């Protein structure tokens, strides 16, 4: 019965991801004065499909300089990852219930790096070489200032535990207490799924195809799949963090419900955002993220900290 | 043997063509701002302070409820 949980968890996660290919397709082209696919399949529902037929019936290359172990090992983790990093999510009631989720988001996270690490070591070419480099620096431009924003935000939930979320923004979002540790947040949550305008890895202009330029076929698409999975459950967990929908135990249908319409609105403001902007430079984010996201996030943890303590306002659950 | 036909402008001649950039303001003030975003932060706070202090009273509900079964 737990399997079942599983699977129904996990292949409507892949069908979410490939649809999501198609509709940040449709979105680009539309903003950009066009229509986007619309003739494989009526409206291109048929799109993803074939691009998964097409991908995994393509053959696969392995690199004559390459190491084959970690350029294989390498996107088996970033997919294994992806779909691990969905099961303590509550929706309203999550798969696995940890007493502390958002550190086990955090550790899975900073663990996912060493996908794009070692197949652009593994790969033995400039380009893959460039591009993990440049992950090494986006992962130390935002992650410290990701956990502090982090455990300001929690602070009022009182605990570590993702459900206890539902309960604390259960008469207001979360949004209207802690709306610059928000913006912060969500700049951060693009830099971390390197998404544009922090899209450094792959450096499509500057790198062709970056830390997965060597990588073809079925591979190529695990990442791909990867990265559109993260997208959508980094989203999710924006959309729990700040917008807390409200949970009826005799009706978790209008929760998830609710829930799921703000996570794809928060998907298509990223997809927005990418097709608005352009591309930082790595040095730049960096900066950015050291010298006006630290100091801002420091002064707004001892803010608040020192707020529940103030106003007698100190969440329970010791 | 008619009149010459060519392409030509029209009688008098054609409408004036804008080039000039054309930016708009259209924005308030920064004071308007940074006001609505402390009145929001000051409603949120007050909000989260009633509610924690309900919740508080609820977890020593709760406690008590385990002190009275223990023995
Ligand atoms: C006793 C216990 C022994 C443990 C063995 C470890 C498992 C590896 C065994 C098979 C790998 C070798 C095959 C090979 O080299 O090419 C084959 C063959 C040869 O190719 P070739 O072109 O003819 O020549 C290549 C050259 O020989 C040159 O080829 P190369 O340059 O690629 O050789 C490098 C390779 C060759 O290996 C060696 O040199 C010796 C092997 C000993 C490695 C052990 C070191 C200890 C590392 C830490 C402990 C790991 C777990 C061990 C415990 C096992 C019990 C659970 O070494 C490695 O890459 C080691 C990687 C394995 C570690 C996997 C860990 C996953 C990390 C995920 C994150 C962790 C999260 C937190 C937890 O090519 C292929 O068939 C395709 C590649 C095969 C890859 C399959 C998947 C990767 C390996 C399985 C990992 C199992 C994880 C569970
Ligand atoms: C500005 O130009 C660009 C675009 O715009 C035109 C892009 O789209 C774009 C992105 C590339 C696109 C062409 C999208 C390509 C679509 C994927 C690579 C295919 C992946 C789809 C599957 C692998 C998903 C999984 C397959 C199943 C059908 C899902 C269910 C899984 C089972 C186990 C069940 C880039 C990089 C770009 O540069
Ligand atoms: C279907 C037929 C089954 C055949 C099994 C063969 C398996 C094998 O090792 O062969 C290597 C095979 C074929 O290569 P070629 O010989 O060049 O082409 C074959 C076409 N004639 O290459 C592969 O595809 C390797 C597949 C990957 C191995 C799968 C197991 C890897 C385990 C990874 C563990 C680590 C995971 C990391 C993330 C987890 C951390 C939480
Ligand atoms: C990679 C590291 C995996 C980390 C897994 C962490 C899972 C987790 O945090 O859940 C904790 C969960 C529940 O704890 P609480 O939430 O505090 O409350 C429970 C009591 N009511 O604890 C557990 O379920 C423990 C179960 C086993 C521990 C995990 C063991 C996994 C170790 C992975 C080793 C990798 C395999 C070996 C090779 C690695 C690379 C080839
Ligand atoms: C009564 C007690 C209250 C205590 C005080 C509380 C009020 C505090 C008011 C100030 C809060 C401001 C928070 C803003 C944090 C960042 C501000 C900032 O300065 O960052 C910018 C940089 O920020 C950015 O430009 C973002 C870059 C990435 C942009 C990507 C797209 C933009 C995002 C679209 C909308 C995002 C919506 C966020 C929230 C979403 C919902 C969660 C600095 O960059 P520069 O202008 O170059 O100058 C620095 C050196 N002089």
């Amino acid at each position: 019965m737990f399997m079942i949980n599983i699977l129904s968890l996990i292949i409507p996660i892949l069908l979410a991801v490939a649809f999501l290919t198609l509709v940040e397709r449709k979105v680009l082209g539309y903003m950009q004065l066009r229509k986007g696919p619309n003739v494989v399949g009526p409206y291109g529902l048929l799109q993803p499909i074939a691009d998964a037929l097409k991908l995994f019936t393509k053959e696969p290359l392995r690199p004559a300089t390459s190491s084959i172990s970690m350029f294989i090992i390498a996107p088996i983790l970033a997919l294994s990852l992806a779909l691990t990093m969905w099961v303590p999510l509550p929706m309203p009631y999550p798969l696995i219930n940890m007493n502390l989720g958002v550190l086990f988001m955090l550790a899975m996270s900073s663990l996912a790096v060493y996908s794009i690490l070692w197949s652009g070591w593994a790969s033995n070419s400039k380009y893959a070489l460039i591009g993990a480099l440049r992950a090494v620096a986006q992962t130390i431009s935002y992650e410290v200032t990701l956990a502090i924003i982090l455990l300001s935000v929690l602070l009022m939930n009182g605990s570590y535990t993702l459900s206890t979320l539902i309960t604390t923004q259960e008469h207001i979002w979360m949004i209207f207490t802690s709306w610059p540790l928000a913006m912060m947040w969500f700049i951060s949550t693009l830099a971390e799924t390197n998404r544009a305008p922090f899209d450094l890895t792959e450096g499509e202009s500057e790198l062709v195809s970056g830390f997965n330029v060597e990588y073809a076929a079925g591979p190529f698409a695990m990442f791909f799949m990867a990265e559109y999975a993260n997208i959508i459950m980094m989203n999710a967990f924006t959309a729990i963090l700040f917008l807390g929908a409200s949970h009826d135990p005799h009706t978790p249908e209008l929760y998830t419900i609710n829930f799921v319409l703000k996570t794809l609105a928060l998907t298509i403001t990223f997809l927005w955002i990418r097709a608005s902007y352009p591309r930082f430079r790595y040095d730049q984010l960096m900066h950015l993220l050291w010298k006006s996201f630290l100091p801002l996030t420091l002064a707004l943890c001892m803010w608040h900290i020192s707020l529940p303590i103030m106003t007698a306002s100190i969440p329970p659950q010791s | 043997a008619s009149k010459v036909k060519q392409d030509m402008p029209p009688p008098g001649g054609y409408g004036p063509i804008d080039y000039k950039r054309n930016l708009p303001r259209r924005g308030l003030s920064g004071y308007s701002m940074f006001a609505v975003g402390i009145g929001t932060l000051l409603f949120g706070y007050w909000s989260m302070m009633k509610w924690n202090r309900e919740r508080r009273r609820l977890q020593i509900e709760d406690f008590e409820a385990r002190i009275a079964l223990m023995p």
